């Protein structure tokens, strides 16, 4: 992991979750569940997709081999046109296994930036009105139904709202 | 006390799919697109609506000139691509050179359509004989000669000077072919020649060309000692082809009219026909494919992916998938 | 995004601000304004003029192309000739396309690295001496004039000369 | 710094740590001492040494010129044959400085990923335990004895078993 | 209640400006730098200080041999480039063939300073003539020939045989020209060089040619069936060129001393000159630009920027620009 | 009041390595890793157990054909690579051309093993005198031959027609050359030869050729004006090569076995022999290394690093070494 989220922090991933490449999973008096979101997901499909197409599209014009006869006394230029279209070969392939090599590093860290940024969109939305345990959970100060949830998932998480019950039950454990 | 939780999270699947990295290798991932092709039919399909010239075990001089052991293609005319082996053994039944050969099947893979035509009848040969014939270029263990070119030996104890002219009529190009003969000795030269002292000249717009055989002693091939070189040219539209001989002429009785150019190959592979059919040919099987590379040989002809030396690429496109 | 910065938790960028990349916009009883961080700005101007400069020299020598003249009879060194030609224009083709989508890429994110670091130098200064809003701003639990914030802005905040102030102030909002 | 701590919050780094690449320094009331991270030390150590060694082979084949002898008539084909000699040389010396700039960037923010990855490892097992100072520094608000910190080290740090203690002695600066 | 604030924020402005990205494309940016040169004045400029040889409608060989329809540049001296047409119009009037042209063409783009001189003055030929002739090699209507050879023909009814030298005084490499002519039958070539059988022979420290009459029976090229074949050397300091011929020699009147090697070209261009100039010139016009590349053409030449096929290269140097 | 303290901190040293990035150049570092290689021992070595062929002052013909300037060759017969200066001294001792030169060179790079044996005996010369000589190919001031070939002259006043066959019993490609002599004038051809209008002819399974004198007026090098035309073939196993002549043959008395083919190289170099042994050579010194790059010279042999126009590549391994 480059950024820290993927198989750091947020240690294993959920084989629960299903819908999406990143998500959440609940936990209140209602009931559980995982849900992905989908913004975040969506977004990271479009970017690995539009890679794919780009990486193909780069690779749409390059060296085309073609056969040529020598006789026995023109070695000079065979040796050379055979020179010439393995230079070709060796250099399209030295390519593409390195912008695969390459790519396939930023893709990895894409995700694990992807994760970290939803864990950040979240801590920074909640503040104090709950505690970060360091795995990836949030543990909240208040009450949060499976409608408040839905808030902070979707960013309309109004804090005020819950400002005040959560300072009293966080100051609680003092006192 | 334990309240509420929210958490954050990321997929993972029963995924054995790998992809490499330059840090690290073998990373267990969660999904994986492999890009490259590396699997072909092992066939000689057509391409397209077209059926390749599989020369089998006759050359491209072979089939050209008419050895008699290449008569299945007395009368090919269209063709996508074509297959000639490594090593054919039905070239130039009568040892000889064929000048600017690689130049010639270089012309050829630029060229899908020909037309045989009869150029110079044997009704011509008024006062020659054109029976020239050698055990060299048999067919059923009896002596016969290139189908396509004809010898020309003394008729009677005479041999004529020859003067003869061809005009292109056509709208297409026209590729001619002739030759000389080289005799052993002055004796030899007599029997088939009568003249001792011989030329043969073509002229074109373009060729001035002017041959004379060279006697001398040379080691047997094929029993014979005697050699033939053969020469080609293309004759344009509206121009004409003149030849002047006194001897040693192997004359054209067929040419070949260059109906459609388009791209083409010669390829060399041992494979015989496939009866199937294709959009990507290689010399060692046909690929069927949309993966935007393949590593299955260099020389290919068709609408193709492009060819690496790898054995494996493969891009991740999922996640890290922790066990 | 890729640090999670700019069009992240920082939704938006100013108009208002001009002098520079990245900078701050303070409000307190004196009076608002933007101003921009000139350290952090000129860091970047100076990486990105290296990186241009480099993408550059890097490509002062690559392949040149010449007229070479065949006749009829030379078809094979003459196709050999334009295939070994065109090869080396598709290949520093492709060199400079991909060379100039990734350096985009690498350029984008260093942005937005740019502005999580410049963030996170003002975040580990203030600590508790202020509330982070998830906005990217900073609410002062002291009192902040235009002088305690160019020592902010500085670098050269002097922590403890506010933190009783402070503490008094956010322990307030409690009992 | 791309990520932040080398030559960041993290000012400046310790010629007294030697025995590897990333490590900590503690300080309480049995004594001090450096103590690097092996687990995060050796798999930076088998990161980079994979690259060199990727780099290598990727280059193993590559174009090898070959002298090849030309008359007075053939300048044409010489001429090709120099250019096209050339054109593999400036091909794989492009390839080589390129990829050695490209990828020595990427192992410099690997050090600082791996840096700042230490510290959030250390930061969230803490949380409320300690104070974060802004220098890469934690302050204890329990007692942490030469035993005590090996665990944090491993990652095997209990936190409810200081969590009360703690608690006293955060709030004991307040009222 | 409310207190002061401070924000982390980023610049923004009314820019329009868009960079690529692999797994973005039109993303709108802050600032950004355009690399690639994509217009040209569409002009054969000079280069430099110097002026090209635009050969217009004449060819290297019409140039060099002084086709009649070539007169403008028998004196030409120096230049940058040449500039010739795809197909010129006036190559070899007379009918024939030039030697190595490729080779000489090539190695006349290694030369910018020519310098014509008088080698074998017509006042040599004191026991030929030197008024040979043609209709396709004709001037106003009016019978002419190669400006900077000369047509030896019988003079009264003989043809001495021909023995003449030239030394390279000079310090310079010297380009000697000469040809042979072919003519239509014996008839012919005794009307013209009395002479049956013939050779013209060259030689040098290196050279050592044989050339002989190749009578043969041609199609028809501006009217002629007779052809004539040029040849050429470079006639070392301090060197000898020797001739010996006893007919159909196309003799040497001027030689041209190569006093200046540069870097040069042949430009294939339709254009004509465009009086103005230039640091950098392509065939379809020429450059004026510090950007380190652009995509007009591959043909270049003078200090410029690298060619690529792309037709768009923006580098991003400022940040994401927010709506 | 102060409590127990944890830090994360990072490692640092006294270290002056510096490594380049895209965005700032000479980042002074902790650790690096340089991988190009920069030095070489200035030696011509032994390649592995196998010495070179250090030719000196001799060219390839000068040591085939057996100019007596290079007499030291005479029995060379197995090398690793061979060394040859830019601008030999000693090639063609008598003035003239190589046929096919650089083709037999480029076969010869294919070659570390010649045996050198005696093909036609000068015994055999029993009616022609094979003590033709030059000042030209002159020994200790003191007219000499080709060693390796003979030039056949009239004995007592005749020059009998020669026909002389060899036929390749071994299993090895044998490498034969011969030579035709071009004299000044028709006299001299008379006091050599005898026979005024010669030819010689070679052939044989491949091989069809005739060569005639060339007699013309050519410049003096080394006082000569005649000229002396090499020619080589590669005889096959069990074939023979058949010579006739009635003059100007210039004899091969020795021809080559080509016993072992393997990957070799013409080096062009100034350097002496070296005495010390390598596993990669380079033209201008051997190379002792491990990196996997080099930026010494591009003309390599032997187990090498990869050749870059760099003069610098490290890779930084360890972090920013701040001060
Ligand atoms: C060199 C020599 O004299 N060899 C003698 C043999 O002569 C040749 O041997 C071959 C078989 O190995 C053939 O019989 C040759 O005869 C032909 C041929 O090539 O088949 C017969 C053809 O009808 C004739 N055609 C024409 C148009 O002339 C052809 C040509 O003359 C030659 O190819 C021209 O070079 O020759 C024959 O030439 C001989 O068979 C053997 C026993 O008699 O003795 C050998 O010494
Ligand atoms: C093949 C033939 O006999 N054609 C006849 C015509 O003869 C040729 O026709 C052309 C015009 O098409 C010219 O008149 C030719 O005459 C010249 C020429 O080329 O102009 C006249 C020159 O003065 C003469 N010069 C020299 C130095 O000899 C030149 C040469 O002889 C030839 O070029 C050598 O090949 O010829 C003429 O040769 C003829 O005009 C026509 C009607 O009379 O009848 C045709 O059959
Ligand atoms: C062109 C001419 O006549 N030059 C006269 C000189 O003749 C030539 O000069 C050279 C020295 O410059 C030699 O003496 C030549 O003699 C040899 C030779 O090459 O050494 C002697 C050889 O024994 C003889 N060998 C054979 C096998 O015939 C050789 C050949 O004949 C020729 O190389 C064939 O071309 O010639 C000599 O030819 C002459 O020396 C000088 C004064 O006498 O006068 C010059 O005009
Ligand atoms: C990577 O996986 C392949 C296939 O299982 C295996 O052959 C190879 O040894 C692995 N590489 C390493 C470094 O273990
Ligand atoms: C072709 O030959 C005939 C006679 O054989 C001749 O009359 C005619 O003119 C020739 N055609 C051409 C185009 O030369
Ligand atoms: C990018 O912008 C150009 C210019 O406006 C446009 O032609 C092109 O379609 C755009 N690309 C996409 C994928 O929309
Ligand atoms: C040039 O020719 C003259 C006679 O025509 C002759 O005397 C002289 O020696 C020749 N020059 C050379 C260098 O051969
Ligand atoms: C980098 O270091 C080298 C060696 O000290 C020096 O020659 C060069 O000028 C330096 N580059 C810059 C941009 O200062
Ligand atoms: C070689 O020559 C001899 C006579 O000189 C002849 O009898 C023999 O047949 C020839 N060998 C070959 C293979 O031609």
């Amino acid at each position: 992991g480059l950024f820290g989220a993927i198989a750091g922090f947020i240690e294993g991933g959920w084989q629960g979750m299903v819908d999406g490449w990143y998500g959440y999973h609940h936990s209140n008096e209602q009931g559980s569940g995982y849900a992905a979101d989908k913004e975040s997901t969506q977004k990271a499909i479009d970017g690995i997709t539009n890679k794919i197409n780009s990486i193909i599209d780069k690779m749409n014009t390059q060296f085309e081999a073609v056969g040529r006869e020598f006789n026995n006394l023109e070695r000079r230029i065979e040796n050379l046109n055979k020179k010439m279209e393995d230079g070709f070969l060796d250099v399209w392939t030295y390519n593409a296994e390195l912008l695969v090599l390459m790519e396939n590093e930023r893709t990895l860290d894409f995700h694990d930036s992807n994760v970290k940024n939803l864990y950040e969109k979240v801590r920074l939305q909640l503040r104090d009105n709950a505690k970060e345990l360091g795995n990836g959970c949030f543990e909240f100060y208040h009450k949060c139904d499976n409608e408040c949830m839905e808030s902070v998932k979707n960013g309309t998480y109004d804090y005020p709202q819950y400002s005040e019950e959560a300072r009293l039950n966080r100051e609680e454990i003092s006192g | 006390d334990p309240g509420d939780q929210i958490c954050v999270g990321y997929h993972a699947n029963n995924s054995t799919e790998q992809v490499d990295t330059i840090m690290e290798k073998n990373i267990t991932v969660t999904h994986a697109q492999d890009i490259l092709e590396k699997t072909h039919n092992g066939k000689l399909c057509n391409l397209n609506g077209v059926k390749p010239l599989i020369l089998k075990d006759c050359s491209v001089a072979g089939w050209l000139l008419g050895n008699p052991m290449c008569d299945e293609f007395l009368n090919v005319s269209e063709w996508s691509y074509i297959v000639e082996k490594a090593s054919p053994a039905n070239g130039l039944c009568y040892p000889g050179d064929f000048n600017d050969y690689e130049e010639l099947k270089h012309l050829l893979s630029r060229i899908n359509h020909f037309e045989k035509i009869k150029i110079i009848p044997k009704s011509y040969w008024s006062n020659h004989e054109t029976s020239g014939v050698s055990s060299a270029c048999s067919y059923l263990e009896n002596p016969s000669f290139f189908r396509n070119v004809v010898w020309l030996t003394k008729k009677d104890n005479t041999y004529p000077p020859i003067k003869v002219n061809y005009t292109n009529a056509n709208q297409k190009d026209l590729l001619v072919l002739w030759g000389i003969h080289h005799p052993n000795n002055e004796a030899e030269q007599k029997m088939i020649y009568q003249n001792l002292n011989t030329y043969v000249s073509v002229g074109t717009s373009t060729l001035n060309q002017r041959l004379v055989p060279k006697i001398a002693t040379r080691s047997k091939v094929k029993g014979l000692s005697g050699r033939m070189d053969f020469f080609w040219t293309i004759l344009k539209p509206n121009d004409t082809i003149n030849f002047d001989s006194n001897g040693n002429f192997i004359a054209p009785e067929y040419a070949y009219k260059i109906v459609k150019k388009g791209d083409s190959a010669i390829m060399k592979s041992e494979l015989e026909y496939g009866n199937c059919n294709t959009k990507c040919q290689t010399p060692i099987g046909a690929i069927n494919s949309s993966m935007p590379f393949h590593n299955i040989h260099p020389l290919t002809i068709g609408e193709c992916p492009k060819y690496v030396k790898s054995n494996r690429l493969v891009l991740a496109t999922g996640l890290r998938n922790a066990p």
